[PDB]
């Protein structure tokens, strides 16, 4: 459950994020692949070399996927149940693999944007990518 | 742990760079921060109340010191985990309880410290050696729960 | 996040427990207590003995707590304030713990209730405990 | 594990009353249902897209027989879960990588059907002998990532 002034904390980190939306998404996706490579066997059909294009535009999707949750922080669960139908009921993703790529995301806006990285930030946005993530890993019609 | 030769060395390089004696108390402090149910094993350590007073508080810098020095003899010792830390596995287990899924939170906290730190440098190769390092040094402190 | 289905399956299968409220509770926590004993450390001093008066008096607010976050079932965050406040806030206590204690309650329930306990509602129940779980391990005010 | 004498005389004796047929795959089935994700492992199994379809399919009632059958030679030695669990261990880890966590869902499943089925005889001491089984069962699993 996040609070009032972590939905403001998300908003103002997310909102630095702007036009490096694919950029930061990307670069998430591949430490994930990387560090965690089993991960991968959810995209088989994927190039998954550095520099793949479809892994740059897959970041894209999820990168404007958080974007569009932060702008529904406080309704999520509609915002995003096609995402849900997705990944719950259709991919069957173990939601480990959500930790693991919050963790990546977190690394990622850590590296890029160490000023707005604090501490009382980091704890907001690992609470917001938890929410995000018990969202599309539960099936609620 | 097995590392490859390019692994240990971006590893250690890596390493030679971190502040000793700062690194390990904001690894600490934003576990505590991030993590708050984490405070209560250090209810000891005084002024917990916020984010600032966390990670001003003497005590999380001199501890996180303690920490730090652990995952760098852990570096040192990848082949042999399990009997570094064998004592530590037991203070932190079999003594303090601690649920090993907190090891491997503090583990990820100090990566996004790194992160923090080093930017561009904390390249994504570099944090996958990183997270065989912090996950062995896990292991081997849950040791006794396995 | 719960579904109309599960919200619906809760509502039944807990509403059975009625006047056994204090005795179902008081046997989910010792079910814990000695399946996994480092749970009695947030409970020094405690009668924890087999037919405890404490435990039953202890069991039964847990029970009552459940049957609020029922009656609250869209909205558990506003209803489980001053739970979160307890348990988040001043107690700390460790999450995992919850996961045990709520194994605990869908095993007191599945040997209480073996008409209610079918695998949709077991699922169901699950969320549900883990839902209450999110909301009292988490800081919102 | 280390169970007590008492503790194994109390499993031993509700494991002799343990449907060798249906009860591997009703916990195999409600962990298919409760824990929707586990799922993708078994594709090769058919319909899995309704309760009642998963609790009615052969496959998963077959696999379940397996299933109990390995927690039974765990019983048979207590004393050598992670040798006997050895050869499963790399299957699980090594080739389906199925993560550990779900290891302990699927005994704590386990324990929930012994629950439905034996009732009141399911006792919390009962219990907490059987929590040290599937805990020891779903360790010696993991043990491949130990
Ligand atoms: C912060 C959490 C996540 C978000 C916001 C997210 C978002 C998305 C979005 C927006 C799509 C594209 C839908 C479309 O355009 O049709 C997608 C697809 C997909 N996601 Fe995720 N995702 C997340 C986590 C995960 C995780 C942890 C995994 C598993 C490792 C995963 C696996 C997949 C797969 C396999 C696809 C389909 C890819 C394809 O075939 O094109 N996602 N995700
Ligand atoms: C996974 C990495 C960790 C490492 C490498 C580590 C290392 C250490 C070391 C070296 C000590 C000092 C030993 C001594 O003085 O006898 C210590 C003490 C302690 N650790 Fe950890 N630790 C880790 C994780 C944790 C976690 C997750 C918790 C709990 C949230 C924790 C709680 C404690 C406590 C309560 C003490 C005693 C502090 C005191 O002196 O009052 N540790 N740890
Ligand atoms: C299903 C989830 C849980 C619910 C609904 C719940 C509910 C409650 C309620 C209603 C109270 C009493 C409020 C009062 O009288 O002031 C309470 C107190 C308490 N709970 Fe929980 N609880 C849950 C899980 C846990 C867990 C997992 C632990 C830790 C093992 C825990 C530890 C405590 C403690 C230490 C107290 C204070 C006891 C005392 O009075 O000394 N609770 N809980
Ligand atoms: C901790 C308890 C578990 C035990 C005791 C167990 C035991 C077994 C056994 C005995 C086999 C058959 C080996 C053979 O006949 O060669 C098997 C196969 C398998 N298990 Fe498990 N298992 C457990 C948990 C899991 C979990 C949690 C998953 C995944 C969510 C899983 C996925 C599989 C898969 C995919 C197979 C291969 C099935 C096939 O034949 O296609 N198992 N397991
Ligand atoms: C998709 N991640
Ligand atoms: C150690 N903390
Ligand atoms: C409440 N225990
Ligand atoms: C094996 N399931």
């Amino acid at each position: 459950v996040l609070s009032p002034a972590d939905k403001t904390n998300v908003k103002a980190a997310w909102g630095k994020v702007g036009a490096h939306a694919g950029e930061y998404g990307a670069e998430a996706l591949e430490r994930m692949f990387l560090s965690f490579p089993t991960t991968k066997t959810y995209f088989p059909h994927f190039d998954l070399s550095h520099g793949s294009a479809q892994v740059k535009g897959h970041g894209k999707k999820v990168a404007d996927a958080l974007t569009n949750a932060v702008a529904h922080v406080d309704d999520m669960p509609n915002a995003l149940s096609a995402l849900s139908d997705l990944h719950a009921h259709k991919l069957r993703v173990d939601p480990v693999n959500f930790k693991l790529l919050s963790h990546c995301l977190l690394v990622t806006l850590a590296a890029h944007l160490p000023a707005e990285f604090t501490p009382a930030v980091h704890a907001s946005l690992d609470k917001f990518l938890a929410s995000v993530s018990t969202v599309l890993t539960s099936k609620y019609r | 742990v097995h590392l490859t030769p390019e692994e240990k060395s971006a590893v250690t390089a890596l390493w030679g760079k971190v502040n000793v004696d700062e690194v390990g108390g904001k690894a600490l402090g934003r576990l505590l921060v991030v993590y708050p149910w984490t405070q209560r094993f250090f209810e000891s350590f005084g002024d917990l109340s916020t984010p600032d007073a966390v990670m001003g508080n003497p005590k999380v810098k001199a501890h996180g010191k303690k920490v730090l020095g652990a995952f760098s003899d852990g570096l040192a010792h990848l082949d042999n985990l399990k009997g570094t830390f064998a004592t530590l596995s037991e203070l932190h287990c079999d003594k303090l309880h601690v649920d090993p899924e907190n090891f491997r939170l503090l583990g990820n906290v100090l990566v996004c410290v790194l992160a923090h730190h080093f930017g561009k440098e904390f390249t994504p190769p570099v944090q996958a050696a990183y997270q065989k390092v912090v996950a062995g040094v896990a292991n081997a402190l849950a040791h006794k729960y396995h």
